[PDB]
């Protein structure tokens, strides 16, 4: 579970595992791909994806899930996580605000991204329905066992731990995890590499000026910018992405019927939907004259149509056509 | 590299809340050092009590509960019981290895007091076929685990030939000992009163044989 | 953590004044100001009234606005009763408490006033030790009496205070104008008489000091 | 000039919840009087419970609730302990003054009985150097506190002399009492034979000197 | 913690002591200063500002902070509480929303009050975001060490209590809190102004034809409307106010780059931004010719460029200078 | 309770008991009177309104209401329930989203439905204020000792429960629930109506091919769309509806005052609102020449006010008239 | 038309968490069976504990607490006590009627032993006037509850004529029973020494008469 | 609060009628119905079924519909069980029960019948006092024997109910065709035979009621 900067984490700028980064706003069933720095699923170890396993300290923390919340200008709805990425479905957002509840604190992670959902249709909802015609509109899986895509996971580049940089009764005592690699020297001269279990410093005395290093790189990382590189190498790594897009068919949108009202070679049409719906025509003519408008305030329109036919498209309702002699 | 420290012996009542810490040499003990608390009751009987500083093992009482007070770990028994009354141990966990404290020997108030039931045998004589005679004393089922034994044969008190084991603990809490006397099939048949005395809790309890 | 030890009981004869102190332990003696109870023998509990230990102004209970005054040690973490022009019917224990929590959380020992006319007279010490024939049990209980005192209070230790368990000091009673006390101790038999033991007492009133060793009887 | 009743006495068990309760005379008890609740042990020893209605003063067991039940303030001590046997007082502010409740005497079974330990002592020498003797007779431990005591000289109950205190209860909550028998340098050389007797829950001790 | 009487308390206008006055969403960092008529902070006596004291009876309640909610159109974010005074990170929102939960029940306030956060800078964001220029936004403190303005506040007056006024078996019957200063009389002739222990009432017998007031000045209150005049005086209690606006450089907006495109004397920009953007332009002439339009929706535009130059400024990014000869 | 099929229940369409019907945006109170085809109220029995029984199996849970959650854009604020139907207040929103928490889980539920809220008056505001005039809105009650309408609910058709349809370790095994009536087959040739206590299957051996269901038509049930018809009968069970439409006066809106000023025949009117608010007048001549305009942004205006005069209307703030002579 | 099972017999030890279910034989048992767990101690005293599912009764202990575990309804008691001894039954809803279980007997560890109080009585003479002649040996207060009685006329063990009841539980949890040894008058007036024997957890205890 | 207090126990030869009440407190009588339990002897407990005290309705289960018949007092908060016809295997206790929430909370004492063929004897009450010589302890039993009566029950009291601390009652047992019970009393010795002490017993079905004195045999 990687843990990254926060860029307004509740206060300010934290460093929260959760902090996200490539907000995706791209498709179109009130859903949204995102990804923590943290690595929710399987345990630590093996088991049931349904829990929770962030950074705390320079340790995970695999345990319960219990309550997640993702959330934008309102509450989202979880989908389903896998990895270091969750789908979510929330409504639209100017921003994206994101967090769980250890227990003992609220602890969230908050980040702007621009958001809509556009349903795919002529009209112009805020939501999907209940009902309506179904068409090919573009989301994200529920589903894990996918590899359609795949992002590069090398190794993390070190990360500050001052928890190690004690005192020895007078020199500044640098420790170690569990014989991890510990990258050390400070601005005084002594030890100037650091691969060691726990080393004092001859020279230097306070913890403010030392090199306090966690070369970990017994787990790879997300790449993600807000990552120190591992200097090192491009070690392997190379890792799926579950939420693929895919070509759902949305349950999707319906704009109500349109009132259809004879004249000479003129359809009148008293019109009345219920969200903006883009109407539009072909006269059939080698002349095509088409149309085009949004229509969301109910309005009586009118089309000269000609001898040889028109055709008529109430948002996503299918097509009509007229013979108007 | 690092040192866990905990109270040596701590003594409550039934009833009461009793804390016992665990210190770090390194520093303040932190949640990611996962704190682990684990019993000890006699026989060697290990049983993990929390781990990761407050989560409590399944199907240990709720009176037991762990948390970080000030810089160290701290396990309370809330309601300690007569039942509780063991040795603690706390460990804490250094990014790459684990250092388990001193532990504490906790004493609870309970377990009415319970003499001693002292059994002597003779030497039996498939063992005095072998020129040999061991008179065994049992002394079980007796608290407080102190008791002084001691030996008379033909009315005077041994001193040499007598080997006592130390009070071991039984499961219901109470503790048990014998004391061996052996004599050579000889001394047997020489001597003609036996007797092994348990001290304990200020009463006596005599027990002899006639050979 | 918090300890409010007050003084010791005192004897004085209608007319007199007494200075009841309340040595605050464990808390910042300036956020927490004190109550003074008033416990009478048989009537119950009474609220006398509450000092602002920042300020320094007591307020006082109406039964109590007069003869009663609340001052403080603000310096030393103590409280005072000063009761003045004593009547006959201020005999009662007066507990100080600290107010917190929306009541009163801690309350002290009591200090025991007994007002009463009398002159003063010395304790005799006698040391209790068992029958002269044998006496032969795991244990063994000795005694001291302190006989024909006035007034109270009279203090009783053993060895000093470092022998304090299995101790039980019998309060005292007035008989025939003066108030007589003992105390009971149990040690195991191979304490004593192999080790000394001794019953301490003093009477403050008389400026009387008694070690008495509890030597056995042959 | 407000008036706070209490129950005068109630008697559990241990294990049960009992509640007691705090009536204004004025009217219904609300959140503005803040009700208290304080707890006496034997010896003058005060603790506060609950304040504020229901705020628990830290170190009171988890057992010992407080609220407003219709208008009165209550205290509810859940699963008594022999440990809860005490006088309960209830305190209720009214906007300048506190006035105390009569206190609930509270009774709690448990603590099994326990018998006199009863000891006589013969006049000290320095004493009948006085031209006096008192023979001590002291009772401790005992439980139920009540006893009768009886004084025997050479076979005749004494009837004049002696001299009782009430029983006062110890730390462990058990009581003592002494009982004294002031002779005369003189009355004591006269008469042989001397016995405190004690009665308790139906057994009784006699314990005799013999000068 | 003074209690008032909250507009649309959950159901209707109830009395609360969260009652919510001088809604201030006039800074720009997402954030409000409100005040409650409740005096949240310390305890009754001196600890630790995260408890919670408002007043249930006429009594106080200094207990914990647990379930704090102020929120609006969505829920916000808690800044900082400081005596009556909290600052909270809100959304924009019609209404404001304040509510904790003591934990038998919601016990909530709400209030109308227009709010809007526009960031400093010719962007018209609707949120701030991670990155951006920092430029001197108008902000409340995290603070209490303030003393750059103090509000006026003297004594409460009284309020109603007939919890007070019980029946002495045939009389109507009031009492005090604890000697306070209790104002009485009823309709009929008896005791005209009570300043008393418990009395009772010779005359009158219904509760509903008496004075149940409690002067109880012995700890001023904040001067809201919502209060009623203590008749007497104004007494003392001039008294601080922690969130002053303060010069604070938000982290703050910026709209992404142009696309500079090249005429003779003549800049095309095809332009695309991701709020509305305030652009603007001087033509260095001593004719100025400017001009100003907010764009939200991406547009090729144009601008006359003369032989001496054009300034342009896209948003809050630097003013930008061109040579057109 | 009755159960239909919820249409975006979390996940996808599920069947939930609090399944959402009857949508009204339709009063103007901040208010939605809602069915859920869960009967919350007393419980089973007898007892406490603010007790929760919706439809767990076949089977009720007459349990307490703890945490009921109606929300929309965002948490509304219930009202009052009675019977199938829930009165709460919220904000506009292009949807409905109901849910409770049972306890070990959501189980929530959600639909389409456009939302407004206009405040009776000619200002467009968002949200009902504190203060303004009140004047006659539409709105539902709190309460229930209501009859003003009745809604036909008569019983319930069948439902399918296949936890009946065990296996008798080669026979497709039904059972019942207590006595009822259980109406059966299978594609195969078996027992043909099914009207039983618990039978087993000759023929057939799939669970997958069989009548599992549930003629259990002792409580009848609200009419609902998603209610497969009880073929029998119309039974009785005309029902009442509780939260009637009612001519309540809201507190309601309120406009600023406008700042007069005098010209020659000619009202100058710098003018500045809180909230859209239609203004129109009538030049008293009979020429009406009335206008009309919403004004949210302030605006000076302008009126030829003639001789004989002319009105004016701030919003619902009262009617104005101006002698220009 | 179902069957609900429960287990047959538990033991535990005071202090302990003990789990008993109830399985429904139609399927598992679901939140529309609305559990229902009551308890029968011994006079035929009946009390609820927890009603649809987990709903405590009020005023029962909170160490009892109901849940669906897998498919079946249970019961857990944490923190056994000693007077959780007795016998538990479940009830499970069907759509239109109940169906008990057949109810676990729970033994829970404590109440330390009491031996009984034997009392022999010797025919009154109203009834020697009758020409009968019956001796009541009563036995009261004893646990565990068995005993054995037996009787001797003159020396010799009566074997026909005594008629003894079963152990009944009395209210503090201890049992009684009495023992009846008909005579006719003359029988009575023949022989000189009765003897009622009662032998309960080892000790023997003998009331005998004297004619 | 709420108490279910049931009729006393009855003895009826087959083919009887029987009519057991339940008489209620401490509820609403009207918002609560009333579950009727068989437990019989043996087999454990039986729904027997449910009436609604409200409207009145009865449910049964199926294997009482028939002889059982509910109804109530409504106006006395009683709800009562019949029994017509009484076949012997009907020999068990019948409880009655509140049903509230979602189960059952309250069960009442249980009124048990026994179904038996037999005449009606009376009860001969014999004292039972302590054996003629000594007899000195702290404390002091004597008894009472309600012998060879027919059928059940017999109600036995101790000082008219005065006295029921440390009272031990004896289920009756059959013996030779009639039912034989007994009961001792424990009382510190000085209440006896100092104080009056008396056995009172009725029995209902032969209208014998009893008292007699316990007397020192000398």
């Amino acid at each position: 579970p990687y843990i990254a900067d926060c860029p307004n984490c509740g206060h300010s700028r934290c460093d929260s595992p959760i902090a996200i980064e490539e907000v995706r706003g791209d498709a179109h069933a009130g859903v949204i791909r995102i990804q923590t720095s943290a690595m929710f699923g399987l345990k630590t170890d093996g088991v049931d994806l349904a829990y929770m396993s962030f950074m705390n300290g320079k340790t995970q923390k695999s345990i319960k899930i219990d309550n997640l919340h993702v959330r934008t200008s309102a509450p989202c709805s979880l989908v389903s996580h896998h990895g270091y990425y969750i789908l979510a479905q929330c409504p639209p957002g100017d921003t994206v605000t994101v967090g769980f509840h250890d227990g003992p604190n609220r602890h969230t992670c908050t980040v702007a991204h621009k958001v809509e959902f556009r349903p795919v249709g002529r009209e112009k909802y805020r939501h999907p329905p209940e009902h309506g015609v179904e068409l090919p509109c573009n989301r994200y899986t529920h589903k894990r066992a996918d590899q359609g895509h795949y992002v590069e996971m090398h190794q993390p580049g070190l990360v500050a731990d001052h928890s190690l940089l004690s005192i020895h009764s007078a020199k500044v005592k640098i420790t170690v995890p569990s014989g991890a690699q510990v990258k050390y020297y400070c601005k005084c001269p002594d030890v100037r590499e650091g691969i060691t279990s726990s080393d004092h410093t001859t020279t230097c005395t306070d913890v403010k000026q030392c090199r306090a290093y966690l070369i970990d790189n017994k787990k790879w990382v997300y790449n993600s910018g807000r990552l120190p590189r591992g200097e090192g190498d491009t070690f392997k790594g190379k890792l799926h992405v579950p939420f693929v897009p895919v070509k759902a068919k949305c349950i999707a949108t319906l704009a109500p019927e349109p009132l259809v009202e004879h004249k000479h070679r003129t359809l009148i049409l008293h019109l009345h939907p219920d969200h903006p719906t883009l109407l539009t025509t072909r006269s059939l003519g080698s002349d095509a004259n088409p149309t085009r408008q949004w229509i969301e305030r109910p309005t009586t329109v009118n089309f000269t149509v000609t001898g040889e036919g028109l055709e008529y498209t109430w948002g996503n309702h299918p097509p009509k056509r007229v013979w108007a002699q | 590299q690092a040192v866990v420290t905990q109270e040596s012996a701590l003594t409550t009542s039934p009833g009461e809340t009793v804390t016992l810490t665990c210190r770090s040499n390194i520093g303040a003990v932190t949640s990611s050092n996962c704190a682990n608390w684990v019993q000890e009751k006699p026989d060697h009987f290990f049983t993990g009590l929390i781990g990761d500083t407050n989560n409590r093992r399944s199907g240990v009482p709720a009176r037991f509960s762990g948390s970080l007070i000030g810089d160290k770990a701290a396990l309370t028994i809330t309601g300690a019981q007569t039942e509780d009354e063991a040795i603690y141990f706390c460990a804490l966990w250094y990014n790459n290895l684990w250092v388990f404290g001193g532990g504490t020997k906790l004493t609870v108030l309970g377990q009415p007091k319970s003499s001693p039931s002292v059994t002597l045998f003779p030497p039996s004589s498939e063992e005095l076929e072998t020129n040999k005679a061991t008179l065994v004393c049992t002394i079980t089922d007796f608290y407080p685990g102190v008791v002084t034994v001691d030996w008379k044969v033909d009315g005077t008190p041994v001193t040499q030939g007598m080997e006592t084991t130390q009070p071991s603990k039984q499961s219901n809490n109470k503790y048990m000992a014998s004391s061996y006397l052996t004599l050579t099939a000889r001394a047997w048949e020489r001597h003609s009163s036996y007797s092994c005395q348990v001290t304990h809790e200020g009463h006596t309890v005599e027990k002899s044989l006639s050979r | 953590q918090i300890q409010l030890v007050q003084s010791g009981r005192e004897v004085k004869n209608p007319g007199e004044t007494v200075k009841i102190s309340c040595k605050a332990s464990g808390y910042t003696f300036t956020e927490y100001p004190m109550l003074w109870v008033k416990q009478a023998p048989g009537k119950g509990f009474r609220w006398m009234g509450l000092i602002y230990t920042n300020t320094g102004e007591p307020t006082y209970a109406e039964e109590f606005k007069g003869r009663f005054v609340f001052s403080l040690e603000i310096s030393a973490s103590t409280a005072y009763l000063q009761i003045n022009n004593l009547t006959n019917e201020d005999t009662a224990t007066y507990f100080c408490v600290r107010d917190y929590f929306i009541s009163l959380d801690y309350w002290g020992q009591g200090t025991t006033l007994t007002v009463s006319s009398a002159k003063t007279t010395a304790p005799s010490v006698y040391p209790l030790a068992p029958v002269c024939g044998g006496t032969t049990g795991s244990s063994v209980t000795l005694g001291c009496l302190v006989k024909g005192y006035f007034p109270e209070p009279v203090t009783l230790t053993w060895n000093s205070g470092s022998l304090s368990s299995g101790v039980h000091t019998f309060p005292a009673l007035l008989q025939s104008g003066l108030y007589t006390l003992s105390s009971s101790v149990t040690v195991t038999s191979n304490t004593w008489p192999s080790q000394t033991i001794t019953c301490n007492v003093a009477h403050p009133a008389s400026s009387t000091k008694v070690d008495k060793k509890i030597e056995s009887r042959r």
